[PDB]
């Protein structure tokens, strides 16, 4: 879920959901991780340096 | 299965003013016979989500040795007409 605000203490706490696990955004060197395996699906060169767009 | 009943615990007060309703008046009526009053019935349990309300109930349940139905509460809507109202 997106909002965990919202939703009421019955449907959390532990006992139910017991571990409650946070997505951080990505993290500046992440996001070179992240530019790299997607890029492998279409071509690329060696033209490209990710270490500068992430 | 059975859970001891003990093994609730931190709680011990309020399973002695639920037996004070289920398991008195079961075995002797002549108590609540003599000062005159209609012996109690019907006991709300109510508190913050996860305290225990269930697992009060639920090692009371294995304890006692009544007969015992357990029900969902939501468990008997039905979508025909008035079905409903013949389960209860
Ligand atoms: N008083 C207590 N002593 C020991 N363990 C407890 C106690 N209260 C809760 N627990 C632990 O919590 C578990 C489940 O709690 P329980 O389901 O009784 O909460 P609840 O109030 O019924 O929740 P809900 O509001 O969702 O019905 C038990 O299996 C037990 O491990």
């Amino acid at each position: 879920t997106n909002r965990v605000d919202v939703l009421d203490p019955a449907l959390l706490r532990s006992g139910r959901l017991d571990r409650k696990i946070e997505f951080p955004l990505p993290s500046e060197d992440s996001r070179a991780q992240i530019l790299q395996i997607h890029s492998r699906k279409m071509t690329t060169d060696d033209d490209i340096n990710w270490q500068e767009l992430a | 299965g059975e859970i001891t009943f003990d093994g609730i615990g931190g709680l011990t007060e309020q399973i002695r003013e639920l037996r004070e309703v289920i398991e008195l008046p079961l075995k002797n009526p002549e108590i609540f016979q003599r000062v005159g009053i209609k012996p109690p019935k019907g006991v709300l349990l109510y508190g913050p989500p996860g305290t225990g309300k269930t697992l009060l109930a639920k090692a009371v349940a294995a304890t006692i040795g009544a007969n015992f139905i357990f029900s969902p509460a939501s468990g008997i809507v039905d979508k025909y007409i008035g079905e409903s109202a013949r389960i209860i």
